[PDB]
This record gives C-alpha cells, structure tokens and sequence, in this order.
RNA sequence: AAACUUUCAACAACGGAUCUCUUGGUUCUCGCAUCGAUGAAGAACGCAGCGAAAUGCGAUACGUAAUGUGAAUUGCAGAAUUCCGUGAAUCAUCGAAUCUUUGAACGCACAUUGCGCCCCUUGGUAUUCCAGGGGGCAUGCCUGUUUGAGCGUCAUUU
RNA sequence: CGUGGAGGUCAGUGACGAAGCCUAGACCGUAAGGUCGGGUCGAACGGCCUCUAGUGCAGAUCUUGGUGGUAGUAGCAAAUAUUCAAAUGAGAACUUUGAAGACUGAAGUGGGGAAAGGUUCCACGUCAACAGCAGUUGGACGUGGGUUAGUCGAUCCUAAGAGAUGGGGAAGCUCCGUUUCAAAGGCCUGAUUUUAUGCAGGCCACCAUCGAAAGGGAAUCCGGUUAAGAUUCCGGAACCUGG
RNA sequence: GUCGAAUUUGGGUAUAGGGGCGAAAGACUAAUCGAACCAUCUAGUAGCUGGUUCCUGCCGAAGUUUCCCUCAGGAUAGCAG
RNA sequence: AUAUUGGCGAGAGACCGAUAGCGAACAAGUACAGUGAUGGAAAGAUGAAAAGAACUUUGAAAAGAGAGUGAAAAAGUACGUGAAAUUGUUGAAAGGGAAGGGCAUUUGAUCAGACA
C-alpha cells in the first residue's frame, strides 16, 4: 500500500462494505479536502472492502497521507 | 464401473445453501429446502423427527427477544422508568 | 422411559461375521456400527427399567397399627430393654419417667436443657454430639451426610412453647400423647426408647 | 474519561450534534494510531462515548415526539405501550364491566349480600 | 434446622450458588472478622473486606504476619496482602493468595458509604 | 509495523513460552488423533453392500 | 469456483478468519479447561461442504 | 554351560480398572400464565486493546441510558480522578433506546448483495438524466370515506 | 457367604494414615469367603440386629475399551535413470546452484479456462507431527501480505420447463392451470398561459415473474509494471452508452 | 469391436417408490433393486439357534397314556419335590 | 373442582455416580459422515497454593545429570489412586516332539507356633 502512496499518488483506505464509489468519491472530498480522479475498488477476502483512491496531480498524496498520522 | 470410477464424474451440487435455515436443504431444480421447507410458509417438521425437531426448535437459538419476557412479565409489562433514593 | 431408544439401530443380520444385535448405522463419527437398545450394550438400555408404579407405600391395617404402638409404649417401661438400645438410664430415679408438667411451659433452650440433665437425661444427651460421624456410602452427596443417635423423647399433653424449646438440642425428639408415632417409639424396630412423660401427658395416656 | 450522560442532557439539540462530530474525528485519529503500535486502549472509552451521545439525541426527539401527539388518539406505533400482542387484542377495562341495562337493574335490585351465621 | 419453604439443602445448589456467583454476591461472601480492638470500638463484628484495610493472618503458615490488601481478588475469593508474599527461585516475588475468614481487620478504610455500612448496623464509631 | 511477535509480547506472553506453549499444543492435538485412529479401524471396514467377487 | 457469488465469497472469508490456533494468553487465564483449538478446519482434510 | 522358553517376586513400562470425589442427569411434589405484522422462532454475517469457539450483542455491536449496591477487572497491559463520590464493576436490577442482511417476511425478485416506482430534502450551469440523504410502495377481510359502473331501477322534467 | 443403598446400635475405626491396589508371607472356614503382616497410597469407613435392589459371570460369531502371538515378517518391484562437485547444515541417495546423462515430443509430463476446492497462490520464519525411506525441502507448521474494470463476465432477453394472479377442487397439507369464462392498464400530447395539469379526441390490448457465466448481446487496444494482481494498475491511442 | 452416424459428450430440463425409465437383461433408479433410501409404528412376531452370573447340605426324574391342521409344539395322566 | 414428558420459577429423594445418569457433567446436537431426509460420538480429577523447575554442565535440540519448589515429584501441565492383559531388566529354578493337574515323599527357600 505504502508503495503506491509515495509513488503512484493513490490513497489505500479501508472503506465501509455498504460504500459504492460514488458515497466514497464524496467522503474523500469531504474529510481529507482533496479532489479525486478515480475510484477502484475490491472486497478482501477476509471480507473487508479497500479502496484504490486516485488523487488529482493538483495534489500529492504522500502529503496528506503523513498528515493524518501514518506514512 | 458402478464404484469407484463412476464416483469420479460427481461434480455438479444438487443442493445450495437455503436462506431460512441456512443449512445447504436447498434444493436447485425443485427450488426447495428440504429440511426448513422454504419457500413455505410453515416451517417443515414432523411427529417421527423427535430428534430434528429438538434440533431447531426455540431455544436453539439466541431468542433476541423472548429472552426477556419473563422478566419482563414479573414486573408487570412496566413503562416510565425509576426514580431514585440515595447513596 | 426414552433412554437409549432414541437411536435408529437395525440388526446387520447375518453374514457379515459379527454378533446378530442391532447396530448403529450411518458412518464418519465413531458410534457408527456399534450395538444399541439391548442391556448387553452399550449406551442400550438396562433391562426392565424402573417404573413408578411400582408399589411405594403400603397398607397396614389400623387395628395391628395400634397394636404395635402400645406395644412400644409398655416397652419404654421395663429398664432392661431401654439400655440394649443405648440410652444410658443407669443414673435415672426410675422409670417410667415421669417430669411435673411445667417443663411445658419452658420457653428457651438453654432452660430447657439444663431441665433435662437435671432430670438426669444428660448420659444419653451426650451420647448424641459424640456419635456424629460422616456417612460411609454415596449417600453423602444426597443430602443425608451427618449421622447420630437418638436421644430422649419427651411426651407432652399440651404445648406451651416446649417444641420449640427443645428442637434445636441435638437427637431429641418432643411427640404428642395425642400421636405417638411408632417410628419416634421403636427406631429400626428396636423397642424400649428412653422416653420423658410430663406429668399432664401421662395422665391423657389413660 | 468518557462524557456523562446528565451533563449531556443540559445541552441543546443542536450543540451535541457539533459535540458529536468531534468525537467521531478522534477515532479517525485512534484508528490511524492503533496500527503504529501494538496496543490502543484509549479507543474503547470514545467509542463508548458516542454511544452515550446517540442515546441522548435520539432521547431528546422521542420525548419531543410524545408532546406533539400528547393527548390525543392515533400515536406512531413504536410510542405506543408494548405489552404483548395478546394483550394488545384483550378487550379494556372498559369494555369488561359493559353490562345490559336489564342485569344493571338485576345486580342493583338483587347484589349479593353479605350474612353471618350465629344468633 | 431450617422451616421456611423458600430456602434450599440441597449441596448441589449450594456449591452451584457458590462457585457461579457474581462479583457483586461474591463481595458478601469475604468478610472478614474484626478484631478485638475495633469491635468494641465500632460495636460490630465483621465487615465486606476492601482494597485499603489493615489486617492481620489469624491462621496458617503465614500466622501472626500483618499488612495492608493489595487487591482483593473475587475470581479466587482470595485477598491480597503485601508483606505476606513468597519468593520465586529467580527472584521475582509472587502473592499470597489468603481468604478473609482466616484474617482480622485491624484497621478500616473509611468512606462516607463506609461510614454508611456501619451505620446501619448497630454501630457507634466515635 | 507491530511484528505480531510483539503483540505477544504486550499480551502477557513470552517469545519462550510461545515454544513450549506451542508445542504442548502440536502434540496434543495428536492425542485425538491417535485415539481417533485407534478407536477407528475396528469397525471402519464394516461395509454395507460388499459384493465378494468370487466365492467358491 | 474462479467466479463466486457474494454469499459463497462471504462464507469462505469467515472460514479463513477462523482458521487460526488458539491465542496464548488464553490458557493463562484462571480456571481455563481450554487446552487447543478442537474445532480447525484444513482443506486436506475436512471439506466444509459450501 | 550360555542363549532361548516357561513360572514367580522386585523395580520400571504400555494401559486406564479400582477406590474416593462431583457447578450434570433423572424422577416425584408445589406455584405461575407470558411468542409474533409495535415483525416472533430460526438463519446468515459481524462486534473485543490483545478471542478461534462457548456465553453476550448489533455499525449506539462482550454493550448505550436508567436504577440499586458502594471500589474494582485481573492472563497481561491499562485506566486512574472514577475513589468522604451523580461513582469502579465480565456486578446485580432493568421501566428508556439501538437493533446490520434476512426470516410468517410484505415493492418485485432471489443459485443475483439483481430491478423498480412514489413523495420530501441536497448537490452537480436540471419539473424530464445522474448521484447522496430521510419517509414509503404485500395479500385477504371488516367499519367508514371519496370517486364511480349497470335501460338493475324509481322519479324529474323539457 | 458376598455386593450397592436405608433404619437402628457399637458415645466403632481413621492424616499417629480411611478406601483401594500389589504381596510362591501367616491364620480361620467342608466351601462361597473372612482375619492379620509388609509394601505403595492419601479421606473416608466398617462390625452386628434389621430394610430394600439396576445384587455375584468364563463363554452369548456378546457390548465398549485396551492389548497380544503372527513379525522386525508379508511387502514398500508399473510409468526407461541417474551421476560428480560445490553451497547450506549438527546431520544430504533426496534441499539449492553449476556440470553432465536422459525423458514427456507438442492428441505434451507444456501454455490457459469450465464444474469443483477455498487461500492450497506469495514471502519470511520453524522441522514435534504429516509427506507408508530421509528431509535443512513441502500443497505441512506459525505469522503475514495479496484479487483494482463504463468495455471481460454476471446483471438484461428468451429456449425446453418452472410459477403466482383471477378462478376451479380438496376434511386439509395443497392440486389444476398460465391468459386461462376477469370491470386485469398507462400512454401520447392537444386543451392552461388564474397553475399547473383539469378536462380533452385518439389511441395500443402483447395483460406477472422465473428460467443459459457454452445460446442472443452496446462498447479496449498496444507497451510497461509485482515477492504474489492486470484486456482492471501506469503511460499512451481509441470506443460505446445516458444526459 | 466400432469409429460420420439409431455417434460421442458438457450444462439446463421433465419423469419418484407398488412409482419412474427400459432397442427388454427383471435391466437401471447415488457401491442399495424380484420393490430404493431415511425416521416412526417397533423392544414387530418366532412352537426355531445361542446365552443365562455364588457355595454347600437333603431329595431326585422323563423320553410313556389320551386329545389336538397334532408329528422340532402344547393340554392331560404317570414318575418327582 | 379436572388435565399437563412444553414454558417460567421453586423445593425434594431408600434414584445414577463419568462404559452408569439425558445423545450431551467438558467450546454436545458439538467434531464428523451423506446429494439429501437424516445420522451423531469421544472427552471429568496436579497441589492448600504455580510455588509449572532459576542456576550449572554434556548434547544441534528434545531431554538427560545435579541443585532447586512442595507435606509428597512413589503428584512434573503425558499430571489423584494407577489394577489386568502385555512388556524390559535383575535374581531364582526348570527344560530329550508341548505345557499345565492329582496322590506321595526327598531336596532346596520360607514360616510361625511353641516351648521354656
């Protein structure tokens, strides 16, 4: 996950099952201020859903990531 | 022939899992359980299944709410809520 | 009465080499093949199991009923036969015994014991209380565990308070003239208890 | 720690809405800090507070709710007392007692009447 | 012996009772007895044991020793006190696990339900 | 990350007595498996219908 | 079977989650009759049958 | 004469009898009337600072509120001001709430996490397309309401 | 005579060691069996007058459990076949690399999928058990990580069939039937510029639903990338559908 | 043996127990087929086979009469305690 | 007034005592078997208290060997007692195609009692 992070600017985050990539499109937006290109999506098989959250280049994921608290 | 070779081309399930009992009953071209019935509305059972019926009946289960009707029959069916005394 | 019938068990009958009962059938567990419902097997059922009809209580007729509680009455006379149960009587004025009838009217327990080794009833109060032991069965954990003799029982024609009085001082029993249980009489069918007759009550007897 | 739930109450409906969007950013600040290290158990007691929060909120409506209904016939179902579906058939106290004006009469010419047996 | 009709004998219930109670009956069950001194001073004779009591071993191996609970243990029904302990063979030292029938509580821990408990029964406390 | 070795470590358990914990549980199972094996081949080749292909 | 349904992929990610031994501290605990973990699953030997 | 076989005792093995226990069963007596469309019984999936199961619970997820008691829980870590106090606790008691996807199961389906429609509110330059949020949409029957149908039928009239 | 319980009695025995168990040690009895010694052992138990019963085993191709002789024996022999050295290690016929020698021969012993399994995939650690020899290797063991789509599938349509509704039987569970003896429905806009949709003519009578990952079907390609994912991720070049 | 057709085979589908299906063998219908499989009635019934648990003392037989759808069995009398 | 092998809450016994008593004293309708209906076990016990063996040495380790804890390791998480089949070691005796038994005494080992 950490690879992407400080290279493909692509936020990883363990997202809700009943969350379609619209709800989680605008749940980005709203908590981490940020503007998305793409959403992709996969339900882990331990039954969790991630989320593959492709910032726009007007940001850079690495520095958000390391403001929440992890990086 | 009608052994151990014959065994090999057993694949294909005859039943899936059912919704009502989840217990794999379901059967796929009848399209019913064979254990809970489903889709009936009354649940399968019979007088010659003594065991398959202490099996499911009440009580096997978590009772999410008649858990809590005796106690909340010896007090009356209560509403409103305590008032208070000290300490 | 479902004991050991609850299983689904069809004799394997011959030819497979193994003994004709019934087998449980079906496989993968381990009770699969095993004999069942006989006596012989096991998880089967005893044979011929207990049955609560069975006669419990018993009949007696009312007559020799009688006739055997005035027999164990005119047994508690007689000296000889109340020490060959026990009951130290060595020290007794005599017997029958027979207490002015204000032991009654005693209210309390430490009265009423001191009234007792007074009448000269303390030998047999304390072979109760060195006699307890534990039970030497199973019957230990069904609730009969402690076990001890019997002490006096005393007779009493009108109670005031005396039942109370001595029922907590150990193996003493307190009976009616109006009763007299023959169990209370003659325990284990051994006659001759060493018996206290107030004297109201010994007059009622007649 | 924890809120309290009687402080709680004093609030306004709409102070313990803000109250409860700021407890909801710390679990995603102990969430974050519960993968960096091998234990976090401070996140129980913010998380339990929330909950402590929910059931003020939704306390306050339903009694809110009982005001705009009060005293008067046909209150949402789930206001209603519960009892149990038997006894919610189960004819009222008033519908018990309903007697015929013949045996009204009956009961009050001829009550039963209460005697003795002496002298 | 027993007359009411509500109460049990049976030894089956009685050790089910027992060893199935919850923590709130359990802390009934481990009073402990007070000492000559304070029962004529507080006019009582036994109290539930707390955390913070000054006690002293009546009975055992550990007879005559003195201290103040540690922590009062409700899964064992065993009470804690430090300067009762045993020492492991690698130094480090563990617990003497005691129950509070063989103590005397020398000292109590007061509180105002403290206060409370001694009130309702009979007591005096200067 | 945490190293779940560490996580061990904070629940009241050692790296040493994950060993010896361990392999008290590895062997244990084996007394199941060898009761159940034992027990087993008595009455397992028992079969149904087995049609003896030649007696004479 | 390489394309699942939703309820099948649902019940094979309970039976991954408790495919794991018994937790140490576990058997530290007063009163513990727990020894090991009596009910693991393999898919060498029981198959749990959907 | 050793080996070897066999008999016996000793100590040690393999095995779990015997004895002694017992928070389980079993049978008899006494008291009580209390499931569900206000969604039951059952099912699936989830919930813990570290839990696989059993017990508990439901995105308020080993519990929230309330109430009593009055200082723990405990395998470890932890919390400590929460300790002469609106207050510990895997505590009792429980009157107020929560109650995922289902199930008589109800919008329609269902071997699918498929497919609608309606009203309120919100965003995107949108009464019609898309999204987010809340409340809805089963059948049979009963009393009433409103809108009707039929030269079935009586008047009204022009 | 012996066994499991009950009532009585011996104010019986017992952590100064009850019960049990082992004892080519002793005694009593015609016998069933009883009494004592020594050894192991640790919390209960007997004698007698009586009460009662799930009361005595050598067999039942007896039930359950455990164990023998056989026996270090039968065998561990299809699919052509291995060998040297080095490295690792406590330990190498079997692990790893190189060097040879071979084989499957593309109707494969290859490169991919369908049903089925369900994490077996991948990495690190570890070798009790498993791998019918061994094992440092493992599809094992403990801990982790891994599956990304407007275009690929499902989803949609219908097939052979299944199945509500209306009705019709049946004491009833339910059966018939699938457009059937049915008042079975919502559209296209004109009329409105009080306001949005009344009233308007006309229409159209097919009148549930289910049923195919191989049939029908809107649209995606190349290059690069991972320990493990890609027609999904990256970069570029397209296309379809609704608005 | 046959190997282009009365062929071979995947999935969907219909037919269920005195029933189904059969180019017919009483074949096939989940290792079960001259009536499947599972639970109950069921501890079905048996004049037939096997078993039937401690000692010692006193006494001690019969295989014959009559009747029976009676002849591998009972009633009856005799022997016996 | 009557009925009741379910439900809730209680008290009891000449009942069973872990192969018994319910199938289930234990994470028992559990693990497991079957396409399914259904079938369906095994499994109690250290001690008062983990005080569950620090430390030394041989061994790669498991453990061993000492010390150590405890009233006792003849209680070491294979754990109360620990029988029989069966087995290893030591000692004794015996042995020409079985072994084992009865009566009798010799020989070897043992045993009291008794006397005095």
């Amino acid at each position: 996950a950490m690879k992407k992070v400080e290279d493909g600017n692509i936020l990883v985050f363990q997202v809700s099952m009943k969350a379609n990539k619209y709800q989680i499109k605008k749940a980005v937006k709203e908590l981490y201020e940020v503007d998305v290109l793409k959403v992709n999506t996969l339900v882990r098989p331990n039954g969790t859903k991630k989320a593959y959250v492709r910032l726009t280049a007007d940001y850079d994921a690495l520095d958000i990531a390391n403001r929440i608290g992890y990086i | 022939g009608k052994g151990t070779p014959s065994f090999g081309k057993r694949h294909n399930k005859s039943h899936t899992l059912c919704n009502r009992c989840g217990r794999r009953s379901f059967h796929v071209q009848k399209k019913t359980c064979s254990s809970c019935g489903y889709p009936a509305a009354k649940t399968r059972s019979y007088n010659w299944g003594a065991k398959a019926k202490r099996r499911h009946t009440t009580g096997t289960g978590r009772m999410r709410y008649l858990k809590h009707v005796s106690r909340r029959f010896k007090n009356g069916f209560q509403t409103g809520s305590a008032s208070k005394a000290s300490a | 009465e479902k004991a050991g019938h609850q299983t689904s068990a069809e004799s394997w009958g011959t030819g497979r080499a193994v003994a004709r009962i019934p087998r449980v059938g079906g496989g993968g567990t381990g009770r699969s093949g095993q004999g069942a419902f006989g006596n012989m097997c096991r998880g089967g059922r005893m044979f011929a199991p207990t049955k609560t009809w069975r006669k419990w209580n018993v009949k007696v007729n009312h007559n020799e009923k009688r006739y055997a509680t005035a027999s164990a009455i005119a047994a508690t006379a007689v000296a000889s036969l109340v020490l060959a149960r026990g009951h130290r009587v060595e020290k007794i004025p005599e017997i029958p015994l027979v207490v002015s009838t204000d032991l009654e009217s005693i209210q309390k327990t430490k009265e009423a014991v001191a009234a007792l080794k007074a009448v000269g009833a303390h030998s047999d109060l304390l072979k109760v209380l060195k006699s307890k032991k534990l039970r030497a069965g199973k019957g230990k954990y069904r609730n009969r565990r402690w076990t001890q003799r019997r002490g006096p029982l005393v007779v009493y024609a009108e109670d005031n308070g005396i039942v109370k009085a001595l029922r907590n001082v150990p193996g003493v029993e307190t009976a009616n003239v109006a009763s007299l249980n023959l169990l209370q009489l003659a325990p284990g069918a051994h006659l001759g208890r060493f018996v206290i007759w107030t004297e109201a009550a010994f007059t009622k007897l007649d | 720690a924890g809120v309290k739930a009687y402080e709680l109450r004093t609030k306004s409906k709409e102070q313990l809405a803000s109250q409860l969007v700021d407890l909801k950013k710390e679990l995603a600040e102990l969430k974050v800090q519960k993968l960096s290290r091998p234990s976090l158990p401070k996140i129980k007691t913010v998380r339990k507070s929330i909950a402590c929060v929910l059931t003020v909120i939704n306390e306050q409506q339903r009694e809110a709710v009982r005001q705009l209904y009060k005293g008067k016939k046909y209150q949402p179902k789930d206001l209603r007392a519960k009892k149990t579906r038997a006894l919610r058939r189960a004819l009222t106290k008033f519908e018990a007692s309903q007697v015929t004006e013949k045996q009204r009469k009956k009961q009050i010419a001829f009550p039963q009447r209460k005697y003795a047996i002496k002298a | 012996a027993k007359q009411s009709l509500d109460v049990s004998s049976d030894r089956r219930k009685a050790r089910k009772a027992y060893f199935t109670a919850p923590s709130s009956q359990r802390r009934v069950l481990l009073s402990a007895p007070l000492s000559k001194e304070l029962r004529a001073q507080y006019g009582i004779k036994a109290l539930p044991i707390r955390r913070d009591d000054e006690v002293l071993v009546v009975r055992g191996s550990k007879k005559g020793q003195e201290g103040k609970i540690s922590s009062v243990y409700r899964l064992k029904f065993a009470v804690q006190v430090d300067k009762v302990t045993k020492e492991k063979v690698n130094g480090a030292s563990v617990p003497i696990n005691l129950h509070p029938s063989k103590l005397v509580i020398t000292k109590l821990h007061l509180d105002k339900d403290r206060k409370a408990l001694i009130q309702r029964k009979g007591g005096k406390l200067e | 990350t945490i190293t779940a070795a560490d996580r061990r470590m904070v629940s009241g358990v050692t790296e040493k007595q994950y060993k010896k914990g361990m392999k008290k549980m590895q062997q244990l199972e084996k007394n199941a498996i060898n009761t159940q094996i034992r027990r087993e081949i008595k009455r397992v080749n028992f079969q149904t219908h087995y049609r003896d292909e030649l007696l004479q | 079977a390489a394309q699942k349904s939703f309820r099948i992929k649902q019940k094979m990610a309970k039976a991954k989650k408790q495919n794991r031994p018994l937790p140490q501290w576990i058997r530290l605990r007063t009163n513990n009759t727990i020894r090991y973990n009596a009910k693991r699953r393999n898919w060498r030997r029981t198959k749990m049958n959907i």
